[PDB]
């Protein structure tokens, strides 16, 4: 039990570097779509005018 | 250490459902980021005009 407990938690710790790495591609480009939307409407504002 | 044990496994599955989630939110970003791009192109063009 002691040894096998120990090889989950070096598994555990993989995956919580996984998961992180895993949220900041998605927390990246969540500000990438931000900065593309307002370009949207000053582009769309400049063609009624 | 029995204890210990299942606090461990349950752990992992649910990091697992959490990195299994991340992937799937991230990917519907790509294709909503490139929708609006295009759209955003299409619009520069009637300013132009």
């Amino acid at each position: 039990d002691e040894e096998k407990m120990e090889l989950q938690e070096i598994q555990l710790k993989e995956a919580k570097h996984i998961a992180e790495e895993a949220d900041r591609k998605y927390e990246e480009v969540a500000r990438k779509l931000v900065i593309i939307e307002g370009d949207l409407e000053r582009t769309e504002e400049r063609a009624e005018l | 250490d029995e204890e210990k044990m299942e606090i461990q496994e349950i752990q992992l599955k649910e990091a697992k459902h959490i990195a299994e989630d991340a992937d799937r939110k991230y990917e519907e970003v790509a294709r909503k980021l490139v929708i609006i791009e295009s759209d955003l192109e299409r619009a520069e063009e009637r300013a132009e005009l």
